[PDB]
């Protein structure tokens, strides 16, 4: 039924350049939206919840912002910590469709 | 006509909209079963 | 008849295209055939699973294809389901009966067993022996699908998923469907019968391939087209026999012409009895 | 240089008579429910009579019949299918007169067929199907006649249960005046128990000879639409069927069909229920509960 | 206290079944929502399937049928089989619980490599 | 004997061979029940 | 077409608020998110379900987050079953003293009605009716 790419597919930068990342569904999702860091080899951890409140952990230069359809995030200082896949989907209406996925490694 | 005679209910019309058609058309034959047993003895009474 | 073609296959289709072994002319002997349990899942409800040698059929099919399982035990009249409703249909009074194997870890493929196919939704039930081969698109949402995928919509040609992972009571089944036709036609494959001749003014027994009667095989005199098979008189009795190997038409009449009664005088009279076979031209003598 | 003719159209007095199951009677009078031809029916009459070519495709969900009143024998076959081309197989059913030919495989058929032959071939090649039949070989009345119309043929497609049953009836017949008249019943020929519904039909309309080089005469044949009605079956001493009559015709009909008589004498009689059909079905709700 | 593990799988052969255990401690396996996840060596993730509370087993459509799930409230345990194993699902399995739309899935469990190579 | 009475054959030999005793005879006796109430009826018409 | 004319003694009519396309998947026996925890369809449930749009009313161009759904419950929905308990459950060993944190739930969070929301998942008005025949 609804399947949600993401609009970036691969980007890569170096360290401390911004980042701009755009998740878009194929119709309008809401609170359905959470930014991960999994990193190669470690288990996946849940860092950015709504998109607009900081977790314990998360440095301050991390941003969100959106309502609706389209959400953004802004990575001012990109760090060696961020070297990860971020990954943004439709846990809503089975199946779960799979994303394109924001590969982001640094230089 | 009101009268069950053992049926679920004298209301003909429930069943057809109750059960799949292919056995509840079957569960309408007993109501039939019933209702023909009610005119044979009604004629037979009728008759004598 | 060709036994081990049918059930014993090396490879069976799908639901989409299901395959169709026909018998006939040939000489069927079911019931060795039947005592070997080589089947996992045989199901019969209303009809002979056992007895095709003694009264059997014209026709004999078997439509082999790869199906759920747990739909397989739902064929049964009066039950449905998405293959009952878009895929594989049956009549109202279906005269056959279903056979399931599971073959899980064979039916699979390496690069994904896309060669089963099937309907996912239809808006109306199936007529008898259609296979659903129209390109109309199931409308769920407001919007046009536009003959694609969309909004509330979704092509109706899917890909079974078989893989050998499945668990027992959801593994893919190989199934043959049981079908023919009955009071339609006279058959010509039954069991190993051995027949005999006829005798004339003797009242017999006559079963001519399931037409069962009891009376006298006489002298037929009347003219009859060429294609009939039997005839009746205004009695709505079976009045002619055409027999199947020497063809020659014979009439039918009932024997027995009546029954019994007892003629006696009062037992402080006397104890000889007298006896009346009522309505009948005597025979025992 | 496609010209389709306007469909000139005809009534059927009392053709499609036949014999509905092949276990036969004697001295009855039987009634059946059977996909039949309605008494004073309606037939599409098509013709090929002096640019001026007929295609008449017809459905064939119910069945229909086909009637030819010639002595030249130009139609031959029939195509079956839904768009006759690789989506669909289509079925090809042709008798030259001395058998006939069944074949349902990807036949590249033309974008205008036709029977043309020469050397005095609808397909250049076939392949990719599971189905073909021949027929065994029969006597047709091949003997020629002169003068007037003097053969009529009779042919019925039926549908038991997608087992598709062909009916024949050859005879020898005097046209008139172009109107049928007539009396007979037809004898099951055939059967084809393959069970894959087929949607519509094209006849076939030969080209003869003894782009430019392709002759023909003319042609003409009707075509029947049968119904789910019911007939009762007068039989014979010598049980052939000397008169079958409709249960939904006129109420004579009717009233001969309850009582199982064609002599029917003075009274009144009961033949079914009159009743006003459901017009509308009345919702309420309280005005504004 | 918390702690999730898993066990089952190694290198039988082909077309042999296995049976994954998730011991939960800590939660209650009845009332909540879980799911199983496998994912390749080196790739991204792959959602498997999902089970409810209160006894309904869905999955993917490729994986209509893989599982056979019971439970066991001894120790609060999940038993998962599948019959005949595949050879390409040669990869780490994960049974993951998610809290949904109050914050989702933070921590994972831990995972176990399971090969059905030929 | 035309009339079933919602059997699946009227054949007497079509309805033992295929079906089971536990099952066959019953439906026997019930079809047997319908001649008898059409028996009944027709001695009970044809008595008055 | 007989539901106009057929006796029942009591209609249950569930007036409620959600998101548009969760309105398909309120089905008899079906399962899902709302089935365990706010509102669980019976597994005979002989009624109707209707849902309407109300994106022109019920959206707030600042947000209109005055509707809730509830997350957790004690226990398994059973057929037509309400509990509304407001105290907080407890996950843990930590006391949850009217506040939230971790394992400290009040099991309410706000729906996020927008205009901004697609059709199918606009604020739909859904009622559920509920027929009951002895």
């Amino acid at each position: 039924d609804i399947v949600m790419t993401q609009s970036p597919s691969s980007l890569s930068a170096s360290v401390g350049d911004r980042v701009t990342i755009t998740c878009q569904a194929s119709q309008d999702i809401n609170n359905y939206l959470n930014w991960y860091q999994q990193k190669p080899g470690k288990a996946p951890k849940l860092l950015i919840y709504d998109a607009s409140n900081l977790e314990t952990g998360v440095p301050s230069r991390f941003s969100g912002s959106g309502s609706g359809t389209d959400f953004t995030f802004t990575i001012s200082s990109l760090q060696p910590e961020d070297i990860a896949t971020y990954y943004c989907q439709q846990f809503d209406n089975l199946p779960w469709t799979f994303g394109q996925g924001t590969k982001v490694e640094i230089r | 006509l009101s009268s069950n005679f053992g049926a679920i209910s004298s209301v003909l019309n429930d069943i057809l909209s109750r059960l799949d058609p292919p056995e509840a058309e079957v569960q309408i034959d007993r109501l039939i079963t019933g209702r023909l047993q009610s005119l044979q003895t009604y004629v037979t009474q009728q008759l004598i | 008849c060709p036994f081990g073609e049918v059930f014993n296959a090396t490879r069976f289709a799908s639901v989409y295209a299901w395959n169709r072994k026909r018998i006939s002319n040939c000489v069927a002997d079911y019931s060795v055939l039947y005592n070997s349990a080589s089947f996992s899942t045989f199901k019969c409800y209303g009809v002979s699973p056992t007895k095709l040698n003694d009264l059997c059929f014209t026709n004999v099919y078997a439509d082999s294809f790869v199906i759920r399982g747990d739909e397989v035990r739902q064929i049964a009249p009066g039950q449905t389901g998405k293959i009952a409703d878009y895929n594989y249909k049956l009549p109202d009074d279906f005269t056959g009966c279903v056979i399931a194997w599971n073959s899980n870890n064979l039916d699979s493929k390496v690069g994904g067993n896309y060669n089963y196919r099937y309907r996912l939704f239809r808006k109306s039930n199936l007529k008898p022996f259609e296979r659903d081969i129209s390109t109309e698109i199931y409308q769920a949402g407001s919007k046009p699908c536009n003959g694609v995928e969309g909004f509330n919509c979704y092509f109706p040609l899917q890909s079974y998923g078989f893989q050998p992972t499945n668990g027992v009571g959801y593994q893919p089944y190989r199934v043959v469907v049981l079908s023919f036709e009955l009071l339609h036609a006279p058959a010509t494959v039954c069991g190993p019968k051995k027949s005999t001749n006829l005798v004339k003014n003797k009242c017999v027994n006559f079963n001519f391939n399931g037409l069962t009667g009891t009376g006298v095989l006489t002298e037929s005199n009347k003219k009859f087209l060429p294609f009939q098979q039997f005839g009746r008189d205004i009695a709505d009795t079976t009045d002619a026999v055409r027999d199947p190997q020497t063809l020659e038409i014979l009439d039918i009449t009932p024997c027995s012409f009546g029954g019994v009664s007892v003629i006696t005088p009062g037992t402080n009279t006397s104890n000889q009895v007298a006896v009346l076979y009522q309505g009948v031209n005597c025979t025992e003598v | 240089t496609r010209t389709q003719l306007p469909p000139a159209y005809t009534n059927s007095f009392t053709r499609g008579v036949y014999y509905p199951d092949k276990v036969f009677r004697s001295s009855v009078l039987h009634s059946t429910q059977d996909l039949f031809l309605p008494f004073f029916s309606n037939v599409t009459w098509f013709h090929a009579i002096h640019k001026r070519f007929d295609n008449p495709v017809l459905p064939f969900n119910d069945g229909v019949y086909f009637a030819s009143t010639e002595k030249s024998n130009i139609i031959r076959g029939w195509i079956f299918g839904t768009t006759l081309d690789s989506k669909t197989q289509s079925l090809l059913i042709v008798n030259n007169a001395t058998n006939v030919v069944i074949k349902v495989c990807e036949f590249q058929f033309c974008n205008d067929p036709f029977l043309d032959v020469y050397y005095h071939g609808v397909y250049s090649s076939a392949n990719n199907c599971t189905f073909e039949y021949v027929s065994q070989p029969f006597l047709m009345d091949l003997e020629g006649k002169q003068g007037n119309f003097k053969n009529l043929r009779e042919f019925v497609f039926k549908n038991i249960d997608g087992y598709f049953k062909i009916y024949s009836k050859h005879t020898p017949i005097n046209l008139v005046r172009d109107l049928p008249q007539g009396f007979s019943a037809l004898e099951p020929l055939v059967d084809l128990p393959i069970g894959i519904n087929i949607t519509r039909f094209q006849t076939l309309l030969a080209l003869h000879r003894s782009s430019s080089g392709w002759t023909a005469g003319a042609a003409a044949y009707y075509v029947g639409y049968l119904q789910p009605r019911t007939f009762l079956l007068k039989y014979n001493e010598n049980g052939t069927i000397t008169d079958a009559v409709d249960c939904a015709l006129d109420p004579l009909s009717e009233t001969k069909c309850t009582l199982k008589s064609f002599t029917v004498e003075k009274g009144i009689y009961q033949t079914s229920n009159f009743r006003v059909q459901p017009t509308e079905s009345i919702v309420r709700f309280p005005n504004i509960l | 206290e918390v702690q999730l593990l898993e066990s089952g799988g190694g290198l039988v052969q082909p077309g042999g079944s296995l049976r994954l255990s998730c011991a939960a401690s800590g939660v209650t396996v009845t009332s909540n929502y879980m799911s199983w996840v496998r994912q390749a060596p080196g790739k991204g993730l792959e959602w498997v399937s999902v089970i409810y509370s209160g006894g309904s087993t869905y999955y993917a459509d490729s994986v209509k049928g893989r599982f056979t799930i019971s439970r066991h409230n001894s120790k609060n345990t999940l038993y998962l089989q599948m019959n005949s194993l595949r050879a390409e699902d040669t990869a780490v399995y994960y049974c993951a619980r998610d809290l949904r739309e109050a914050g989702g899935m933070d921590v994972w469990g831990q995972g176990t490599t399971v090969t059905v190579s030929s």
